[PDB]
RNA sequence: UUGGCACCUCGAUGUCGGCUCAUCGCAUCCUGGGGCUGUAGUCGGUCCCAAGGGUUGGGCUGUUCGCCCAUUAAAGCGGUACGCGAGCUGGGUUCAGAACGUCGUGAGACAGUUCGGUCCCUAUCCGUCGUGGGCGUAGGAAAUUUGAGAGGAGCUGUCCUUAGUACGAGAGGACCGGGAUGGACAUACCUCUGGUGUACCAGUUGUCGUGCCAACGGCAUAGCUGGGUAGCUAUGUGUGGACGGGAUAAGUGCUGAAAGCAUCUAAGCAUGAAGCCCCCCUCAAGAUGAGAUUUCCCAACUUCGGUUAUAAGAUCCCUCAAAGAUGAUGAGGUUAAUAGGUUCGAGGUGGAAGCAUGGUGACAUGUGGAGCUGACGAAUACUAAUCGAUCGAAGACUUAAU
């Protein structure tokens, strides 16, 4: 129910090994050359699959 | 002893000679080939490696298992066979009889043969102790705050621990299961189908390994 | 099918509203899960439209909401009329794939995947 | 259709001799019965309350009142046990399953002929 | 499916009209019985002047069940009611008349006298 | 067990019974193997070996017990904080109310009774059950594997035959052996029988809408009612504990001396249990002792130390389900049937709308097994799986052999 002992800084940091965010899945856009999320419309130019959206 | 690999098409029924209803599972055992033969001299045990179901040949930018990779294609090519989706060994079968690149046919099995069928059971996902271990529910009334819980997990100060193999909630299904002493009702050479009396483990489209019964 | 985090009645209503909205505007922005459920609903309405029979129009009337679309000519057309009129004519030669979805990326508020679904 | 392989294997089992009957039709069913060594045909006459399934797995249920007690017999449609089926009467019903008939008795259970 | 506390109508002229199942015979932990199974029962309701009396612990064989029985051919038989016959130790019926249809499964059980006395066997 | 003692705990170690879940001992309740018998046979009594598995439902009582009913092969006895209340209950007991008997002058009291009476807690650590990532396993990979270990399973009735034979005055009635079929339990699966089936079909009430009729929509538990596909399921359908082998216990011997005899033991040699080790089933090389087999990839630079991106390969991301909390796993990603749509079916529902006809009308009939249809089978690039990106070898030393 309650923690019997305090968590050391070491123990806490070990648990936070996997607590991280991944780099966004991004590719350079063909039309403009700005990075865009893959399988998503490019916000800068508004083009997907070489067609304006 | 004989072994063939197939997919579970589904279940049906067939009427026997006496008019008895026989529940059966339809298995398709097309495209079985002896990819490799293992011997005590080389591998330390005698078995035949059999590949079932052809897959597409290697392509440069294959992104799926539909197309064979270079390593698999080489192993199949050594047998002079097309790349196979599923490959399994049969130790029961005698090595001498079979030859590498030889097709294994449904006709090997005959009607009335007693067989043992192996397959991976259907997955149920995360399951509680009642479903998973056939445990009893607690009272559903009379002040009960115990319904589908696992019960006591141990004693008290003696042991002061949960023993290993305590039945608890966890993932259920996906286990390899062998049903023994099933029978072949019929073999269809034309459709490449074997009818097996009863039900076999796993989902439809699941690989089934049919072998001669070890117990005789 | 997807429950869409709503009760059965609320889901049905939302899908009817979404379908009607797509018919009126011919493009809408929504969450991915909602769009994937809508594509089936709208396309089945287009199928009824292309048939064009009274039974089809009465069956289509069930799903479609009672809305008025104002034309540039200032003529007033109901959504049901538009589906059985212009939209049916457009996709006469096409078998399926009346709608398409384009992913727009996450929105600020809830980080939900914003997508555009559009007829054609 | 159903799976093509399943249909092919069970196709032989299917019988074409059987007559076409709907639920609510009185049928006379001649069933081959074995009593000891002796084999004889015993006839069960009852309204068809239900028809379900398809292929070799298709079945029908016939309901009779025997000695003041209702009896229902479910037969596999393609069972070789049934010598023949005879449609004595064609009845008017508004549903596929006539489970309501189980509760009803006497005049209430009567079904109007087509 | 007959379990303890199940009440069955008695299809005979023994003098018992209704019985409650004290026990299902067949082994330890045996819970349910179907047609052709002997049960230990008490006479909850009895017709006057019968050989069997109310409050009598007696043995009976089940002749009809709502659950019914599945035959090997894949055919089924079901009844509208659950019924039993009060039987002697020899399996001979205590009563001299059996009422209503009885399953053929009784013949297998060697309850031949009940089968003969029965009006119809289905 | 009832006690003795007062050694831990009074800045709290929850107390009876039941439920859930067990686990262990064996002084064995059943089943297995034996010795003796006042062991004819069938049955028994007693003792020895044996813990593999099994060892029921009810009535009364808070009960534990016990008695009773009906079973069963049998209804074993104990330990585990009289196992188990951060798993459950709260009937008893052990607060405040009230009452009876009783005791007390009284306030009150009673291992006397009676009626009523608040059971908190979001798991930090170990432990346990599942499920991933990192690194290692002297190149990098894709598969197929061996099994050091480990877990699971392990139960029994009845009937027939042998045989009315052995045995017995008769009554009764074997072993050994060979079959058949159940009970309980375990597991797999949905063909069948059923259950469910809130995006399936139909009937129907009230009310409010779509201008009205007709036809529909909303709300009323899914409004209610009758059915029901897939999936998930038991009460449903299959299968299992088979047949054996090795070593043994209590036993039973063979040969045999010490001890001219005798002696199962001392040397030696057999036989002998549901038990042990196997056989059967599942997991398993982090088995750091990291195993094996098959196949794939194999170059340039360079300070000569080594580096490099790339290869084989695998991912990101995307369409998904047979998989799934999420990871993971599997099916696919245009050189494409992965999903949606479309087209055609299966199964389900049970006769759409419209129109016609008959009827005063409610309705009926025809068109027409009609119309509709989530998950199921097939087909079809119409839509979406775009374009891309990232990771990922070049193989240490020593010795022996060649
Ligand atoms: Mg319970
Ligand atoms: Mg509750
Ligand atoms: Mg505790
Ligand atoms: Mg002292
Ligand atoms: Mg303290
Ligand atoms: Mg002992
Ligand atoms: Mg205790
Ligand atoms: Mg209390
Ligand atoms: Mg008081
Ligand atoms: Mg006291
Ligand atoms: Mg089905
Ligand atoms: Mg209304
Ligand atoms: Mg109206
Ligand atoms: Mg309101
Ligand atoms: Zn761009």
């Amino acid at each position: 129910a309650v923690p019997k002992r305090r968590t050391s800084k070491t123990r806490k940091n070990k648990r936070r090994t996997h607590f991280k965010i991944s780099v966004p899945g991004m590719t350079e856009c063909p039309n403009c050359g700005e990075y865009k999320l893959s399988h998503r419309v490019c916000k800068n130019c508004g083009s997907y699959n070489g067609e304006e959206v | 002893t004989k072994g063939i690999l197939g997919r579970k098409i589904g279940m049906t029924q067939v009427f026997g000679e006496n008019g008895e209803l026989i529940p059966v599972t339809v298995v398709e055992a097309k495209e079985n080939v002896v990819l490799q033969k293992k011997t005590v001299e080389v591998d330390g045990y005698n078995a035949i490696q059999v590949g079932f179901e052809d897959k597409k040949a290697y392509k440069k930018d294959a992104k799926s298992n539909k197309y064979a990779n270079k390593p698999a294609e080489g192993h199949a090519k050594k047998a002079d066979a097309a790349p196979k989706r599923f490959i399994r060994e049969f130790r029961n079968v005698d090595v001498d009889a079979y030859e590498v690149g030889q097709e294994v046919s449904v006709d090997t099995f005959v009607a009335g043969d007693v067989i043992d069928v192996t397959g991976v059971s259907k997955g149920k996902g995360f399951q509680g102790a009642i479903k998973r271990h056939g445990q009893s529910r607690g009272p559903m009334s009379h002040g009960s705050h115990f319904h589908r819980a696992p019960g006591s997990v141990g004693m008290a100060s003696d042991a002061s621990r949960v023993f290993k193999g305590q039945k608890m909630p966890g993932r259920m299904g996906g286990n390899t299961v062998t049903v023994q002493n099933l029978e072949v009702v019929q073999v269809d050479t034309e459709n490449k189908v074997i009818l097996v009396k009863g039900n076999v483990p796993g989902p439809k489209k699941g690989l089934v390994e049919i072998r001669t019964s070890i117990k005789k | 099918y997807r429950k869409l985090g709503r009760t059965s009645d609320q889901r049905k209503a939302m899908l009817r509203d979404l379908a009607t909205s797509l018919i009126i505007s011919e493009r809408i922005e929504t969450t991915e899960a909602r769009a994937k459920e809508v594509r089936s609903v709208v396309e089945k309405l287009i199928t009824l439209g292309k048939k064009g029979d009274l039974a089809s129009r009465r069956n289509a009337a069930k799903t479609l909401r009672n809305v008025e679309i104002l034309n540039e000519d200032e003529t007033t057309q109901t959504a049901l009329q538009k589906l059985f009129g212009e939209i049916a004519e457009r996709y006469t030669e096409r078998q399926g794939g009346y709608t398409r979805i384009l992913k727009q990326g996450p929105r600020r508020g809830d980080g939900a995947e914003s997508v555009i679904i559009e007829l054609v | 259709t159903n799976h093509k392989l399943i249909e092919a294997v069970t196709k032989s089992q299917l019988r074409t001799d059987l007559p076409s009957f709907r639920p609510g039709d009185t049928l006379r069913v001649h069933v081959r019965i074995i009593e000891g060594t002796r084999e004889r045909i015993q006839v069960f006459e009852g309204v068809v309350i239900k028809r379900r399934g398809g292929g070799v797995s298709e079945t029908f249920t016939v309901r009779k009142i025997s000695s003041g007690v209702g009896v229902e017999r479910t037969f596999p449609l393609h069972t070789p046990k049934i010598e023949k089926i005879e449609v004595k009467r064609r009845g008017k019903v508004r549903r596929a399953k006539l489970y309501y008939l189980r509760s009803l008795r006497g005049k209430a259970a009567r079904i109007q002929e087509i | 499916m007959i379990q303890q506390e199940t009440r069955l109508k008695v299809a005979d002229n023994s003098g018992a009209r209704e019985v409650l199942t004290i026990k299902v015979l067949g082994g330890s932990g045996r819970k349910t019985a179907n047609i052709g199974d002997v049960i230990v029962c008490t006479v909850k309701n009895a017709t006057p002047g019968g050989v069997v009396k109310k409050g009598d612990v007696v043995k009976a064989v089940i002749v009809r069940t709502k659950s019914g029985v599945r035959r090997n051919d894949g055919s089924y038989i079901k009844f509208d009611e659950n019924a039993c016959v009060i039987i002697r130790d020899d399996k001979g019926p205590r009563g001299t008349r059996i009422f209503g249809p009885v399953a053929r499964e009784l013949r297998e059980g060697n309850f031949m006298k009940i089968v003969s006395l029965a009006p119809e066997v289905l």
